[PDB]
């Protein structure tokens, strides 16, 4: 994901490399520039 | 509780969170969290105190700049008491089912 | 442009409206916590308009001129005394602004919700359109409207010691009467919280 | 292309308005996991240094992108130049623990020494600006300890950040900031 | 939740009596053989250093976390820092034997050198109180000699723990007791 | 006989418990009344109890002696507030009185829930029975516990001018100490709201 | 099962790395925990 350019796998275990990560129950900024209009607003001439 | 069969009390344990000075008198500690039992057949009760936070966890030791506990304070109040006077309520602490402890750290002590 | 916003059993209307901005996010992240224990629970009566006054925004104004106001603020509703009666509580913020000259004024106001906002730097002003906002342009709208959720590094906070957001009123063009339109220009704000929830009974004063 | 403004909605106006065509872009070294993987230079104190990423000079490349986000998560990789055995110590522990070899100690291996450390804090992510100047002290990854330490470097691993914050330039005084650029 | 005191069966009462609901745990830091698990310094002597847990410091997160069980089992791990040629030997060997080659021996390479060291003593179980002040003879790990050892460090591996014991913290005088945390 | 009783989210615990009476019925009225428009909501954080004190009842005190307690009373919790935040106001009342002699005391009690309580005569109480009630005799039970619903002659009252509960304790038998047995009995009520429902609300002080 | 972050085999057999356990013929403590009453005693009322 990062700046990572080992094409093997680490030697130590993902849980000791990182912290695990937990869950309960580019998103936001991507989401809302792919909405930008780039049409025209007015009927369009020649 | 620990008293003779002739006498009988009736107690309030409650939670103070933090933020505001904690009650003195049980009908100011009513508006809490709290629980409230008597003395009987059975001799003991079990309370658990919830862990209630901003941050999902909280430090063990206390910080030197902290004035006032950040985790509030536990508040047990005598209601009334038939002839219990002089006798005694022991009290016992221990993990619940939730209760969760980590980031070992060797702080000499 | 025709817009009714109902919150609680108090509402608004606005002819003139460009719409609602919705920042950071349309919908509230998850509410019911490990922290809390599942002892929260949501206040409905809470949630409502209050108002309250800004400034005069005036041709004296140059550009820069920006009005700091933080939320949560000084409430006497319900929702004041949650605050003093629950040691945790979250919400979002649903913002309204509205200046009234006529359509012959000129300038514009861009209004935003600042999160953590703190002594911001008079060229950090030109890039404020990073944060949600809409333009108040008297040629066009009278109203600016935005809708935010709650954001923090706690899941719930105490309002006493941390102020989430700040709404920030900035003068990006100055007032022009122009004979024509309002003297000066009285800004007004209607606020109402959303999705309020709260924790953590204090004892009383007695 | 015209729009109302006030809307504030994104509004991209392209070339094939005029009749160009738009053409294909490679953004990944804008990629924030990316950009903020790396490490920089801390000035050091001579034995106890608190891990905090806001010690980064603010001008700096991996300073300058961290403080534009309110709200940022990742993990810690430092590089350190030190004499004797550095002791690193996680968040919230008191500061006399730094003392004891038991605590994740790193004996003197020349020329420096390289850890990779987790994201200790309790805050569910940490923040760059607080509104309550100071940051609260429950930011930061811990502590370090030697007998002096000579160079202290950060490098953020996994990197996320939220809600972005004004990002400043030089401002020129003539119409152009002209530097000298790299030239044979 | 009312019940016998008496009984001494555990009663664990939930928030969700009064109308709270119970959250989600992750224990792994409290873990015995996790907790147990990393190096804690001991001082050394000169030249011959029994291998004892025991020498650990009580106030230590390894020394007391060990002491708050009666029988406990564990392989180690040692850390040494030492002139000349680090020899060890096995429990119950006389002393004499320290002095030959041909018993397991580490030449001496900077910074320090790391063993691991199996579990070796006759009983089951070792313990770290018993009834008979003194520990008996047979509960170590063997001895190490060298020219001169600098430090000493143990690392517990798979440790097993049996019939817990008090574990007792600072006592206040006022009513919390205060440190200074970290802090930017 | 152990009974456990909860409203919101406190409790109370009897060991000695002769059970509950329900007064003049098991459950609420028709809460939703033509007369309110359907403007009423019900409040979920007000049912709880809280603890008054009544009176010492003593040997000096013959047949007769009684004690009015009229609801709702001044109230410092959430409930009180309500009363002054709403101009209409309904609820039925769960009561339980509490006097803890030993079981070597004698004498009895009557505790009952009088509807439109004025100036009951002497010789009227007597006929006391015919309101709810239940007997507190130290030879038996500690507790009195009585349910009663919402009545008026208004579906919704406004309890500034109106009270329709009284709280009366009556002294049926007179205390005997017989050497073995407290010499005064404390008599305390644990009392907690029900089904409270409210409508139009007032403007603030502000 | 203690700390350890490899994610590749150990270069030395188990039998060196550690001691080898043998068999004859949280256990207790989890179990205990495990049975704890969360109950009401008495009877519940609203």
């Amino acid at each position: 994901s990062g700046n990572t350019g080992s094409i093997i796998n680490n030697y130590y275990m993902q849980q000791y490399q990182n912290s695990m990560d937990t869950q309960l129950g580019n998103d936001w900024f991507s989401k809302l520039a792919s909405s930008a209009f780039s049409g025209l607003f007015g009927a369009l001439l020649a | 509780f620990t008293g003779p069969t002739d006498a009988k009390a009736r107690y309030m344990i409650a939670y103070a969170p933090p933020g505001m000075e904690p009650p003195k008198t049980p009908e100011a500690a009513a508006h809490c969290i709290h629980a409230e039992w008597d003395t009987g057949l059975n001799s003991k009760f079990t309370f658990s105190i919830p862990y209630l936070s901003a941050a999902d966890y909280a430090y063990t030791a206390s910080d030197a700049a902290e004035t006032t506990n950040v985790q509030g304070w536990v508040c047990l109040f005598q209601i009334t008491h038939g002839k219990a006077e002089g006798d005694a309520l022991v009290v016992l602490a221990s993990a619940g089912k939730d209760f969760e402890l980590r980031l070992p750290v060797d702080a000499r002590q | 442009r025709i817009l009714t916003t109902r919150n609680g059993h108090t509402t608004s209307t606005t002819q003139s409206s460009v719409g609602i901005t919705h920042g950071y996010a349309t919908a509230e992240d998850f509410v019911n916590g490990p922290n809390t224990s599942g002892l929260e629970t949501r206040v409905v009566q809470a949630e409502r308009f209050f108002k309250t006054h800004l400034f005069d925004w005036v041709t004296s104004d140059p550009f820069g001129r920006y009005y700091l106001l933080e939320l949560p603020t000084d409430h006497k509703g319900v929702y004041g005394s949650l605050t003093d009666s629950y040691a945790y509580m979250r919400n979002g913020w649903d913002v309204e602004v509205t200046a009234v000259g006529n359509q012959f004024n000129g300038g514009c106001l861009l209004v935003a919700m600042v999160p953590e906002l703190c002594s911001i730097e008079q060229r950090e002003l030109f890039q404020l359109t990073l944060f949600p906002h809409q333009f108040i342009n008297p040629r066009t709208n009278m109203t600016a409207h935005i809708k935010v959720p709650f954001v923090g590094v706690n899941r719930y906070d105490q309002y006493k010691v941390h102020k989430p957001w700040t709404l920030v009123v900035m003068v990006v063009a100055p007032l022009t009467v122009n004979t024509e339109g309002a003297p000066q220009i009285k800004v007004y704000a209607n606020i109402a919280p959303t999705n309020v929830h709260v924790a953590g009974e204090f004892p009383s004063k007695e | 292309t015209t729009s109302t403004g006030e809307s504030a909605d994104p509004v991209t106006a392209t070339v094939e308005n005029y009749g160009g065509e738009t053409q294909v872009q490679r953004r990944h070294h804008t990629d924030v996991s990316f950009i903020l993987d790396r490490f920089v230079k801390v000035t050091p104190k001579d034995s106890i240094n608190v891990l905090d990423l806001m010690q980064t000079p603010s001008h700096t490349l991996v300073g300058a992108l961290l403080r534009t986000a309110t709200y940022y998560f990742a993990d810690l990789e430092v590089a350190v130049k030190h004499k004797g055995d550095l002791t690193w110590v996680p968040n919230g522990a008191p500061v006399a623990a730094l003392d004891n070899t038991t605590n994740p100690t790193a004996y003197h291996k020349a020329p420096l020494t390289r850890l990779a450390l987790p994201y200790t804090a309790p805050h569910r992510v940490l923040a760059t600006v607080y509104n309550g100047r100071p940051l609260p002290t429950s930011f930061n990854y811990g502590a370090i300890k030697a007998t002096r330490v000579t160079e202290l470097l950060y490098r953020m691993k996994r990197a996320e950040t939220y809600c972005p914050r004004p990002l400043l330039a030089v401002h020129p005084s003539a119409a152009r900031h002209k530097q000298k650029i790299v030239a044979p």
